[PDB]
Order: C-alpha cells, then structure tokens, then sequence
C-alpha cells in the first residue's frame, strides 16, 4: 500500500497491514477472489 | 478529510459490480483490492473514496521528462493520499 | 477419492445439508479441495436431497 513521501498515514496503514497478516484475513481474501470463485473446476 | 484512493481496474483486485451503471461512489466496485481498503480503513479510522487512476497505468518515470504516470503519479503529484491496488514495491518507486 | 478426482467422465457428488458436503467444502487436504473445487460448480448438480 503505498503513500507520498512522508504521509502521516504510512505508520498505520503498515500495522494494519500486518494485523491482517497475522490475523489470516489477507489468506482469506486472496482464497476468496482467486480460487473460491474460480470457474475451471 | 475523505482520503482520495487510488487503484486500478485489474480483476479481480477491482472489478465493476453487476448493476455498477445504477450505483455510485465505492458501491460501484468489488474485488481484493475493495474488501482490503474497506480493512485499512476500518483499522486506521478514515473515510474514502476509491478513484480510478485517470490513464490506467500502475506508474513509469518517463526518461526524457522525468515525469511519473499511473497510480505513482497520482500519489507523486498529490492528486491521491493513497494507493490501494497490486502496486509492486520497487527501487525506483521507494525512491519517490 | 485420487481416481475421482483425477479423471472428469465419472461425475460424483454428496448429501445437501449434512457433515459430508462441509467436510468437502473446508477440507484442506489437496485430493479432498480438489474434489470440492468441481462438485461446488459441476452442471447438472451433483448434491441430492
């Protein structure tokens, strides 16, 4: 995820960022929209 | 503020929903990419708005003008205050 | 379960509503996702009531 140069922002998107990592939800989503949905069997 | 967010239509990151001609703002999209803003922005406290990136381009410097397109231009050029989209984390990128 | 699901001229399905789909619906294990992959979009149905 990115941000301009020095963005307050960055700070806390990072930590969100990795407590979704950590959570399992990025696994999840990426499990949702590749494969859940695939349509090749 | 509403944060101003780029991304890119590439599915299926973002994707216009069926019945998108009849919807408006965020509610015209879906994908990864939607789901993981709606998460960022639920877990640092902000509203948005997603916005496509004009030219449809993740981002090059042009040697010759030195200057940046695509989602790294929005960003470069303070036309968003983030880029939520399958943008790969580059040298060249990190620079600027 | 392997010879199902390697080949596609053999159709096969479950029970709707019962342990045996969910056990295919959150199986992990390759055979079994692989399985559950096509019975969840095979045409005509595979699942009985």
């Amino acid at each position: 995820v990115a941000t301009p140069k020095g963005s307050s922002l960055r700070t806390p998107v990072n930590l969100a960022v990795l407590k979704l990592s950590e959570a399992g939800v990025l696994d999840k989503l990426k499990n949702k929209w590749w494969y859940d949905k695939g349509e090749c069997g | 503020r509403t944060v101003v967010v780029t991304t890119i239509m590439e599915s299926p990151y973002v994707m216009y929903k069926k019945n998108h001609e009849m919807f408006e703002g965020n509610d015209k999209y879906e994908g990864y990419c939607v789901d993981l803003a709606s998460e960022i922005a639920k877990h640092i406290g902000i509203k948005y708005k997603i916005a496509i990136v004009p030219d449809g381009k993740y981002g090059a410097r042009d040697a010759d003008t030195k200057i940046w397109n695509g989602m790294v231009g929005e960003l470069v050029y303070g036309k968003a205050e983030i880029a939520i989209a399958p943008l790969t984390i580059t040298l060249v990128r990190e620079e600027v | 379960a392997e010879d199902l699901a390697k080949q596609t001229e053999i159709a096969y399905g479950t029970l709707d509503s019962g342990s045996t789909k969910e056990f295919f619906r959150r199986s992990k294990i390759a055979v079994y996702e692989k399985m559950w992959t096509y019975m969840r979009s095979a045409e005509p149905s595979v699942f009985t009531r």
